[PDB]
RNA sequence: GGGAUGACCCCAGGCGGUAGGGGAGCGUUCCCGAUGCCGAUGAAGGCCGACCCGCGAGGGCGGCUGGAGGUAAGGGAAGUG
RNA sequence: GGUGGAGCCUGGGAGUGAGGGCGCGAGCGAUAACGUCCGCGUCCGAGCGCGGGAACAACCGAGACCGCCAGCUAAGGCCCC
RNA sequence: CCGUGAGGGAAAGGUGAAAAGAACCCCGGGAGGGGAGUGAAAUAGAGCCUGAAACCGUGGGCUUCAAGCAGUCACGGCCCCGCAAGGGGUUGUGGCGUGCCUAUUGAAGCAUGAGCCGGCGACUCACGGUCGUGGGCGAGCUUAAGCCGUUGAGGCGGAGG
């Protein structure tokens, strides 16, 4: 008895606020979402996901001293070439990305994961 | 209308005339085969503890096969360790005639 | 001192490398007095 | 009896070792000699039995 | 009498680049690397076969788990319930149910609340 | 109906005329005639004797029509190398493989 | 490697060349060198202990008498040996050459007029020995030669 | 245990492995078997194969090439992988 | 008590006589060393085969005959990867 | 051929039964080829039996914003063979994955060896010993050299051990 294999489903589409809801507790929601492990049809290489579309970034709080005290790092190649961005002055010039960089830090790597984090649309407002 | 039986530590989704390849068992070509008291059906109430009592599947034996050879190999490096053996496992082969 | 190459090229890194070295044909005018083909800019080896 | 069936009885001819050939096979690669040593070596040991 | 080599070396050598057939350069043309790639590709089979049924169980689990999620419970609890209901059906195999019949597979969800 | 003519044993490495070779396959008579003519390198001169035999080849022996001809298929293989010794510094003595190509083209009427 | 034609001396220094070491192109890694382990002429005789030969003998007529392929004879008539009248007798003797036949007598003209049969082998009397008994489907001997036979067992 | 006194059926166990010990086998050259047998309606050798037998070493069988040899069962000997 | 790839006796064949980590007990060292030297255990050696420890001979789990798209567990885990 | 010399010292065999070894014509300066002819066979055409592998090439099918000891396990796509649930090819994505040998306490190891392919390449023989084993005869066993016979025939020979 072979085990069920889709074929070519047709791509949901979501959308969610994320105002107040804190970072990762909606980051964990959004990943299992894009990887499409709530459908019971669920297979690793396919990528048969929801589309997640999200307003109101930006408006994602988050606890402790997070928004002085965590930093975001860029290293170019060169030397001295390590920049380091703090919570703060990333929402402030870059709200989303925020959001962008918690989710694509919990999908799997690889060509698929990479094709998965297309299927976020994050927006501010 | 469908079932869920059990042969060989295994359980398959027998349909009526649906061939399919089982761990051998001890039973002539052509003869009959009384298929361990299923645990599904397709009408859906029937469920319930293990086995539902009574009801069968009655599949006949097309034939005992071997499947096709499988190489196990086993290799060690730096020890000098190398086994090769051909494994081909046999089955038995049955067609779904009734749900009783 | 002395360099020297470290692996044998694969077939596939050499001829990789020969992606560049094709030939384009030479670049040819029919010609007004004669009948033949020309390079450009060039005198007519038949009918100078 | 005809020389088809002559064969000699089930003991007999045994017919040896062959060190040195394959892995596996036991015998194989060290000849059953072990790591190094002049055991080990062509010449071997210096006579063992003083 | 002497036993040349003769046959015998290009016959085992064939044996083993008929083997070797698709692999990437030399690892199909030489017989060195034909063999050292082949040792390889023996473990991987033997172990990638003693690991599909793992990997086959843990593609079943998230599949009944997203399933009976959508009737507001657990994975772990779920298997609970069939535990206590002696409903040692499910085989995870068949979450072949969870997809093709989903209303047996409710009547499952049901059969397993009660505890 | 095809025709061909293969020049053997050519005193010229392959690498060097395979590729005035490719610059001419799937050409009709007529271009590739031009082309070898205007083509700068010691391997056109080959080539080009190897299309008119073949050229050739196909009127007086199979009835094919010159005006119609197209080069169908176009190869070089290799063959045999003349080795010859070259001496180097401190008595070194390397061999230089002065190579040998098989041309080959073949036509067709298009 | 010490009966092969070539020279003793060193191939080349033994280090700094940046090739393998080596001595003279006799060693047995050198193609056309010496052979290691080959053969030389060697006697491959032993003495079979003499009981086990005059066993083996009478053992191996009983083994074709007990198979009623033994049969003894006199005189055949066909003397001056041509094989033709040999294949004569051997018509009266129901040996139509269907089967190997050994034929053993200490008569010159008798032996001559068989040997050429495909289907025989002939032996005089004091030859007899069990290899051709053996590659011999039936046993032929006159009663001179079985006396002989006789008085060599035992 | 089965009483076929077995060559196999049933039951229970054991079966990671280097140095190393033991045991069974495969294949290569040559000998007896062979004044035989296979062979031009095609030997050996080569190239294929998703086919059969074998745990495996291997053996088959088919097709293609090749064009004059090859060698059973059973045993013997080695320049035998 | 304990029938065990237990034990003892005779004999054929060995290989080994560079060990290492860890725990516990000491000496040497500096209540240093991935130090060194002994003791009793263990594991790697030869289990660089499997699960856990991100990765990792020897720490935790566990002694891999073969096959299965079946089940229960061990250590470790159950927010996403 | 190397060496002043003593001396060192190779490679290198095969058309076909028969030269019947391809007149003649065509392209070409020749080489070489294309027809023609010979032959059972001409990818037996003389760089000649068979004609493996490495290596090089032409043509076709599948295949290309990912990261790797190159495979392996799964599924999916395309191509092929078939009556069929079938099989062969290829590889997109996903899971997994530290080359072989050697030497080592320990190697993917940034420790040895190996460019790749083919072929050559290493546990023997004699005579003793010492065990085991298959047989023979057994208070006995057994012959050596030689002699006779045979020319793939065996016998005799008792010194001796
Ligand atoms: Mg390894
Ligand atoms: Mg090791
Ligand atoms: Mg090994
Ligand atoms: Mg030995
Ligand atoms: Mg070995
Ligand atoms: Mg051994
Ligand atoms: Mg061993
Ligand atoms: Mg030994
Ligand atoms: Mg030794
Ligand atoms: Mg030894
Ligand atoms: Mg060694
Ligand atoms: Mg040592
Ligand atoms: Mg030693
Ligand atoms: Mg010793
Ligand atoms: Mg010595
Ligand atoms: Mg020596
Ligand atoms: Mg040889
Ligand atoms: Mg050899
Ligand atoms: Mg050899
Ligand atoms: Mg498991
Ligand atoms: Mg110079
Ligand atoms: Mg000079
Ligand atoms: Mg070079
Ligand atoms: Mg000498
Ligand atoms: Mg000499
Ligand atoms: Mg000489
Ligand atoms: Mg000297
Ligand atoms: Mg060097
Ligand atoms: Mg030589
Ligand atoms: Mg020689
Ligand atoms: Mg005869
Ligand atoms: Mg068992
Ligand atoms: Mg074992
Ligand atoms: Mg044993
Ligand atoms: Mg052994
Ligand atoms: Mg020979
Ligand atoms: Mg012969
Ligand atoms: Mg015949
Ligand atoms: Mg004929
Ligand atoms: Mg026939
Ligand atoms: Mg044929
Ligand atoms: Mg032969
Ligand atoms: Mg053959
Ligand atoms: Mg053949
Ligand atoms: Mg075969
Ligand atoms: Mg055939
Ligand atoms: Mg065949
Ligand atoms: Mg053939
Ligand atoms: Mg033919
Ligand atoms: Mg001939
Ligand atoms: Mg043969
Ligand atoms: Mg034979
Ligand atoms: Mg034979
Ligand atoms: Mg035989
Ligand atoms: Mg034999
Ligand atoms: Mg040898
Ligand atoms: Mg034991
Ligand atoms: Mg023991
Ligand atoms: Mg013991
Ligand atoms: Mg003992
Ligand atoms: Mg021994
Ligand atoms: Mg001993
Ligand atoms: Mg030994
Ligand atoms: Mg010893
Ligand atoms: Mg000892
Ligand atoms: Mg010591
Ligand atoms: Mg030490
Ligand atoms: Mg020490
Ligand atoms: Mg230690
Ligand atoms: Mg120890
Ligand atoms: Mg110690
Ligand atoms: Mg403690
Ligand atoms: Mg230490
Ligand atoms: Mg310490
Ligand atoms: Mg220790
Ligand atoms: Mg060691
Ligand atoms: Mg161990
Ligand atoms: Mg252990
Ligand atoms: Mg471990
Ligand atoms: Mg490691
Ligand atoms: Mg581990
Ligand atoms: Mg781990
Ligand atoms: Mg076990
Ligand atoms: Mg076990
Ligand atoms: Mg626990
Ligand atoms: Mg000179
Ligand atoms: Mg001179
Ligand atoms: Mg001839
Ligand atoms: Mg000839
Ligand atoms: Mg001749
Ligand atoms: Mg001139
Ligand atoms: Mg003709
Ligand atoms: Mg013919
Ligand atoms: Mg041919
Ligand atoms: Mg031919
Ligand atoms: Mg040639
Ligand atoms: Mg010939
Ligand atoms: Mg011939
Ligand atoms: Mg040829
Ligand atoms: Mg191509
Ligand atoms: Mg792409
Ligand atoms: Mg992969
Ligand atoms: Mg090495
Ligand atoms: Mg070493
Ligand atoms: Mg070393
Ligand atoms: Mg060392
Ligand atoms: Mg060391
Ligand atoms: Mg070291
Ligand atoms: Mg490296
Ligand atoms: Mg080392
Ligand atoms: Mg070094
Ligand atoms: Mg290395
Ligand atoms: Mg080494
Ligand atoms: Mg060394
Ligand atoms: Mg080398
Ligand atoms: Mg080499
Ligand atoms: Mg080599
Ligand atoms: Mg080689
Ligand atoms: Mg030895
Ligand atoms: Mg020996
Ligand atoms: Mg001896
Ligand atoms: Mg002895
Ligand atoms: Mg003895």
């Amino acid at each position: 008895m072979k085990t069920y294999v889709p074929k070519q489903v047709e791509p949901r589409w979501v959308l969610i606020d994320a105002e107040g809801k804190t970072l990762g507790r909606l980051a964990t929601k959004i990943a299992t979402l894009l990887r499409g492990k709530h459908r019971p049809d669920w297979t690793p290489n396919v990528a048969m996901g929801d589309f997640v579309v999200v307003v109101n970034a930006d408006k994602i709080r988050v606890t402790g001293k997070k928004l002085e005290q965590k930093i975001y790092t860029r290293y170019s190649g060169y030397p001295g070439g390590l920049k380091k961005i703090p919570l703060e002055k990333m929402l402030a010039t870059h709200p989303e990305r925020v959001l962008e960089h918690a989710v694509k830090g919990m999908l799997p790597k690889g060509p698929l994961g990479r094709r998965l984090f297309k299927r976020l649309k994050v927006y501010a407002g | 209308m469908f079932a869920i039986v059990k042969t060989g530590g295994k359980q398959y989704r027998v349909e009526p005339g649906l061939k399919l390849r089982v761990e051998k068992l001890d039973a002539e070509p052509g003869a009959t085969v009384e298929l361990p008291v299923l645990l599904l059906g397709g009408e859906k109430t029937v469920v319930g503890t293990p086995v539902v009592e009574g009801a069968s599947v009655v599949a006949e034996v097309l034939g005992h096969g071997r499947g096709k050879k499988i190489l196990v190999s086993k290799f060690k490096a730096k020890v000098q360790y190398r086994r090769k053996k051909g494994h081909r496992q046999p089955y038995t082969e049955l067609l779904i005639k009734e749900i009783r | 001192k002395h360099p020297v190459p470290k692996k044998k090229t694969s077939k596939a890194r050499r001829d990789a490398r020969r992606s560049h070295h094709a030939l384009t044909p030479p670049t040819l005018v029919p010609c007004p007095e004669c009948k033949a083909m020309k390079p450009p800019h060039t005198v007519c080896p038949e009918c100078g | 009896m005809k020389l088809s069936d002559l064969r000699p009885n089930p003991g007999a001819n045994k017919r040896r070792k062959r060190v040195g050939r394959g892995p596996g096979s036991g015998h194989g690669k060290t000849a059953t000699r072990g790591h190094k040593g002049q055991k080990s070596r062509s010449g071997g040991l210096k006579d063992p039995r003083r | 009498p002497r036993a040349k080599t003769g046959v015998v070396r290009r016959r085992k050598h064939k044996k083993i680049l008929k083997l070797a057939k698709g692999y990437w350069g030399l690892r199909s043309k030489s017989f060195r690397k034909a063999r050292e790639t082949l040792f390889a590709a023996g473990n991987y089979a033997y172990a990638h076969r003693k690991r599909r049924k793992r990997d086959f169980r843990r593609l079943w689990i998230v599949r009944i788990n997203a399933a009976c999620r959508q009737h507001g419970l657990n994975y772990s609890t779920f298997i609970h319930g069939l535990k206590k209901a002696g409903i040692e059906v499910d085989r995870k195999n068949l979450a072949d149910l969870a997809v093709r019949e989903p209303q047996v597979f409710a009547e499952l969800v049901e059969r397993a609340k009660a505890a | 109906m095809e025709a061909k003519a293969i020049a053997r044993y050519v005193r010229i490495s392959p690498r060097k005329v395979r590729l005035v070779v490719d610059l001419i396959r799937g050409k009709s008579l007529e271009e590739a005639r031009n082309i070898l003519r205007y083509t700068n390198k010691r391997g056109a001169y080959f080539v080009a004797k190897v299309l008119e035999s073949a050229a050739a080849n196909a009127v007086n022996n199979h009835d094919m029509l010159e005006d119609r001809l197209y080069v169908k298929a176009a190869y070089v293989d290799e063959g045999p190398a003349l080795k010859r010794v070259l001496p180097r510094a401190r008595g070194r003595a390397d061999i230089i493989k002065k190579r040998t190509s098989h041309i080959t083209v073949i036509l067709g009427e298009k | 490697r010490g009966e092969v034609a070539y020279s003793g001396r060193k191939i080349w220094p033994q280090k700094h060349t940046g090739r393998a070491r080596h001595g003279d192109i006799g060693a047995p890694i050198f193609v056309g060198g010496g052979v290691v382990f080959g053969p030389k002429p060697r006697d491959y005789s032993y003495t079979l202990p003499k009981k086990v030969r005059k066993k083996g003998l009478a053992m191996a007529v009983a083994d074709r008498a007990r198979e009623g392929k033994l049969l003894l004879v006199e005189a055949f008539a066909g003397v001056n040996g041509k094989t033709k009248e040999f294949l004569a007798w051997a018509k009266e003797a129901g040996l139509d050459g269907s089967e190997s036949v050994l034929l053993v007598t200490g008569n010159e003209l008798v032996r001559r007029a068989a040997r050429n049969l495909p289907w025989v082998v002939t032996l005089a009397p004091e030859g007899l020995n069990v290899y051709d008994i053996v590659r011999t489907e039936r046993l032929v001997m006159d009663l001179d030669a079985w006396e002989v036979f006789q008085n060599r067992i035992g």
